[PDB]
């Protein structure tokens, strides 16, 4: 019926009606999603900011407790050369002093 | 015309409901992806801070350690400066002893 | 003199003329150095990424290589150890040769 | 008024001479103090690089020591169970023998 078909226009414009608020909230979506890649991509590049700024403050300062335990080492090994020289001078001082001694008790004995 | 226009109108719906659906599957993956990276970001962050701190303390236990032991070696060359010239005042006594021995 | 004074008031608006080319392009060497360094924290932003980006590049790997010398050396004792495991077969192996040469000896003496 | 305003424009010029130049002697600084750091990038964006394939190298080198191990492992195991297979039948050789003896 005649009536029938302009209903189905006055159908079809109400569809007009909505297909419009469809095609343009999927504008409103897609958007919504080049919202989120554009935040991704921005905590990715934090995150490499992140562990390639700890990464590199461990690799810098575990250089110089490194050159620390060598420092350390190396006078530790002086300290132990030098304990023995100040053997050897003891065992010298304290065979001067038998010598004074008994050279004494010679002149004494004299 | 009618018909087709009737049909023009149903493609449009037909196919937006598989596009939308797909990505509003997608909406939440990205967003599910991002929570995914945000606990890996305080991870490596807590990580490193408190793998940081153990550098910290161990750096500083340690440079501690050399103070002392740079201390130390200078007192023992300290102590040793000083038996030392003891010692030299020690072969002066032999010395004017056995100048005596000499004149009897 | 009128004229002088006149004159300087000349003068003045020359310095009007000036002073105006002065003060601008004072704020046209401003914004030079805003323009500078906005781009010197950019490089040295770029410096903190690739010196973070290779430092983690070599932390990562540097662990699979010594993932790889661990898993290497336990298969490297695993060889010396079945090496051992295959000898003492061996041993076995040419002495059940010895006997049966020589049990053959004998009831071939029979 | 008249020597004020004489005075008011030789005010901006004396001090503007100043700054300008003091600027001037700091955008010279900053320009210097990139070229400071971009030597800073070549340098460490050039030595990571080769640092890197250092161990790529090195890690391929050594991956392919391994699978040379691995199969040379797998190898052995195929010349164990070999010469153990003959032994067993060497087993059966002293026994077949054994039992002769039983017999005279």
């Amino acid at each position: 019926l005649t009536t029938e078909i302009d209903n189905n226009i006055e159908q079809i414009s109400s569809y007009k009606s909505e297909i419009t608020e469809l095609r343009r909230n999927v504008q409103a979506l897609e958007i919504e999603l080049q919202s989120q890649l554009a935040l991704k991509q921005s905590l990715e590049a934090s995150l490499a900011e992140t562990e390639g700024r700890y990464c590199v403050q461990l690799s810098q300062i575990q250089a110089q407790i490194s050159a620390l335990e060598e420092q350390l080492q190396q006078i530790r090994a002086e300290t132990e050369c030098q304990n023995t020289e100040y053997q050897q001078l003891l065992d010298i001082k304290i065979r001067l002093e038998n010598e004074i001694q008994t050279y004494r008790s010679l002149l004494e004995g004299e | 015309r009618h018909g087709d226009s009737v049909r023009n109108s149903k493609i449009e719906i037909s196919e937006l409901n598989r596009v939308i659906q797909r990505l509003r599957s997608e909406i939440d993956n990205v967003k599910k992806q991002i929570s995914n990276l945000q606990q890996s970001i305080s991870d490596a962050e807590q990580r490193g801070e408190n793998a940081l701190k153990d550098a910290k303390n161990k750096l500083n236990d340690l440079e501690d350690a050399l103070q002392q032991a740079k201390e130390d070696l200078a007192r023992l060359l300290r102590d040793y400066q000083e038996l030392m010239n003891t010692k030299l005042a020690l072969d002066l006594e032999i010395a004017t002893y056995r100048t005596l021995l000499e004149g009897e």
